[PDB]
């Protein structure tokens, strides 16, 4: 029987966070069989030293740690693996800190058994908000690389096709998803990036519709609205429906309506002007303007701008299309029991031992 | 997942192919609970897979350093031919 | 027991 | 009883060693009952092994071949020179 | 959802038995995992005949299986691994037919999914008395070969040893039987026979051996045998087969090593060895008087006055001229009935087999 | 529904 730790010489340390931080492979045998084990590792390491109450100890391991993560961050930000990996990780470990603080507010879904690994002799209520705030800082490279990839596909996808493809999109989505899922990345983090990736795709494809007179047609609103239920779909066999994605697409939506709709009338004018609610003035005559078959007139468009007056937002036309969301990470407990986790020999640890 | 992956002749595994079918392995063991001789088990499918992956690794590094060596030495002979 | 608080500023790392 | 082939190197295990490896595995999967996702589990273990099998057994072929062809090209060069 | 049955072409019927029972090798990844998998297969294609009521082939599959497993055993029946497998294979496939017969009495232990895979429209009850019947035949078979590997063993390792084969050589020996019998998924009351009739042999051979010969029967020899067959105790005490009866069949060559090891002077000793000596007969015992060899100038020989009263007292009871044990007897085999609590329908069948042409139903 | 009893004879094998 064990108790959940694991020991270490401190002559040891900077090897250890090399092998299992600086030059750990986000894709390997032992961390795709059991994600996140290189957090569960790291604080159990942390548990050691807080039972020697060695200060020193505890102090360079937290030390390094963020240290490590953060060199490996440099050394490869570019990578999308990389970065879903230690986005997970760090979480798992501020998880593992928060879950195991032995504070009775980060207590109540532990068994009796995880509520004995408790640490006892120090407080490192001031390291998670650190860890917190690299997580922070990981999300967001996330989505810049995220980004990059998405961003040359995103035109050609979603506007110019009867390079890319909409299938291509799709298919990029699927391997986004499956690879923060391989990394045990908490389901609602997943959420909020997924979201994050829709608004990208939404307001990419607005912002050049709307700096395009090509593309302002019938044809194109039967087309985009057909692109969008693509994408519904796909959050849809995922269960992603409340992860607010969806509803980031609603300008876009709107504008590929405003496409479709009869523009002669009055009656014409005032349903335009209600079904667009979530589309500016600004992007409402734009598109007006745009169009091609009769011609919207001018009068058709200065019936819309006299109607709309009782909007008091200060007309825009472009999306921001580098805004994030802000992230949150809600704590998320492991029903996983630290006493009876080995160390595999594929980690290079054994130097380690368990106690 | 692994579908093509399990599907495929052993000696065309690649490194990728042990991975994608260990995290699947992975997911069916974590769905079957706490229980400890479950994760003694665990453990050791990580070292069958651990093995696996270093046969396949090792594999495809010997044969492919040497196809490039035999590639050059045919060059070379057939110039000393003439 | 008392757990003992220790200090973390930006500046301890890096 | 396993604990003898899975600590060997992966390039010094025999074809006995993943038989051996097999029935023990075989025995703590039986160990834990006739759940249908057991008995999934059960039978990707089977292709696991089958798979190591085959590696432990014919991995060397392909290299052997590659090897022989290597050092009679290398004769020929000496031999020209 | 499957109903745990396979399917198969008519044509087909040769290469299926060819790769399952002809050419199947009794050590591989599939049956280590999953022992008795050829047998559980060849019910399932069973069930599935029975399923589409066809008789005749139900028949030559069930033809096809005996003549295949006799094939194998003619070819390849030197060697105790394909022994093992196919007296373990045998079994499991009997124990099959009558857990899915549909009888009551066998169904006792099933879960009801398992009684729901019943065979429905035959009743081979005549075909498992001949399968029964093949694995009293495999049985013999594998006491032959086992007794053919230990025989030259046994007197070194028992008599001739000191501290080429020796105790140790047995022990060994023992164990590599025991191993894969075990990992053929043997019926454990199986392997409880046959360890106790490895047992018989090992002590008929050498009490034969200390009767025939003049150097054995020694203080130090009986010494020596209460220490091997105390190792031997040992192993089976390890593996849990105290209740084997294997122990039991040495009583008579441990009684012997007893008696070249108490005093042999006066009348009451003489009456501790006429009933401590109950399992060797007249003749054994006096023999052993015999050949007895003392130790030291301080320790006397065996007195013919001694050996006489001995043969006095033993004459109320009934008169035993027999000396040597038949060192080829074999005890009766059993088969009781032994039920699996493996489920039928999640059976898969392993691409290392070589029987993909055949489908699950 | 008595199932059909399957004859099996020394005849029928080898």
């Amino acid at each position: 029987d064990f108790q959940g730790m694991l020991e270490y010489k401190r002559e040891d340390e900077q090897k250890l966070v090399k092998n299992l931080i600086l030059e750990l492979k986000p894709r390997g045998v032992a961390v795709n069989l059991i994600p996140g084990l290189p957090a569960y590792i790291l604080f159990m390491c942390v548990r050691h030293a807080d039972y020697l109450n060695d200060d020193q100890k505890v102090r360079s391991l937290l030390t390094s740690t963020i240290n490590s993560i953060k060199k490996v961050l440099k050394k490869r930000g570019d990578d999308f693996e990389t970065v879903s990996f230690w986005l997970s990780n760090t979480c798992r470990f501020l998880h593992c800190l928060k879950q195991y603080s032995g504070e009775e507010g980060f207590m109540k879904h532990n068994t009796s058994r995880q509520n004995e690994h408790c640490l006892t002799n120090f407080d490192l209520a001031e390291y998670r908000q650190v860890l917190s705030d690299l997580a922070i800082q990981i999300y967001q490279q996330l989505v810049r690389v995220l980004e990059n990839i998405l961003q040359p596909m995103i035109v050609s996808g979603m506007l110019e096709h009867e390079t890319y493809t909409l299938d291509s999109i799709l298919r990029q989505l699927n391997s986004f998803h499956s690879v923060m899922s391989q990394h045990g990345m908490d389901p609602e983090l997943i959420k909020q990036v997924v979201k994050q990736m829709f608004y990208i795709v939404g307001a990419i494809t607005l912002n050049n519709l709307l700096l395009r007179k090509d593309m302002c047609s019938w044809s194109k609103g039967m087309q985009i609205r057909y692109n969008v239920s693509q994408l519904e779909e796909w959050l849809r066999d995922k269960n992603l429906m409340n992860s607010g994605a969806k509803e980031t697409l609603e300008p876009l939506i709107q504008a590929a309506q405003l496409l479709q709709v009869k523009k002669k009338t009055d009656d014409d004018a005032e349903a335009i002007c209600s079904m667009c609610n979530a589309l500016t003035t600004a992007q409402i005559v734009k598109v007006l303007n745009l169009y091609t078959p009769e011609r919207v007139s001018v009068s058709f468009i200065r019936t819309i701008q006299m109607r709309l007056r009782d909007r008091k937002d200060s007309p825009q036309l472009l999306m921001d299309a580098k805004h994030i969301f802000p992230v949150t990470f809600p704590f998320n407990p492991s029903s996983l029991a630290l006493e009876t986790i080995q160390i595999p020999a594929s980690l290079g640890l054994g130097f380690i031992a368990r106690v | 997942e692994d579908e093509g992956a399990l599907a495929k002749s052993p000696l065309q595994l690649t490194t990728d192919d042990v991975y994608d079918i260990s995290y699947v392995v992975g997911r069916e063991l974590m769905a079957l609970g706490s229980d400890p001789r479950v994760t003694r088990l665990q453990f050791k499918i990580v070292r069958v897979m651990e093995m696996l992956e270093t046969l396949v690794n090792e594999g495809s590094l010997a044969v492919e350093e040497l196809r490039m060596e035999r590639d050059n030495l045919k060059q070379e002979v057939e110039g000393l031919r003439k | 027991k008392k757990k003992r608080l220790l200090s973390f500023r930006d500046v301890d790392f890096e």
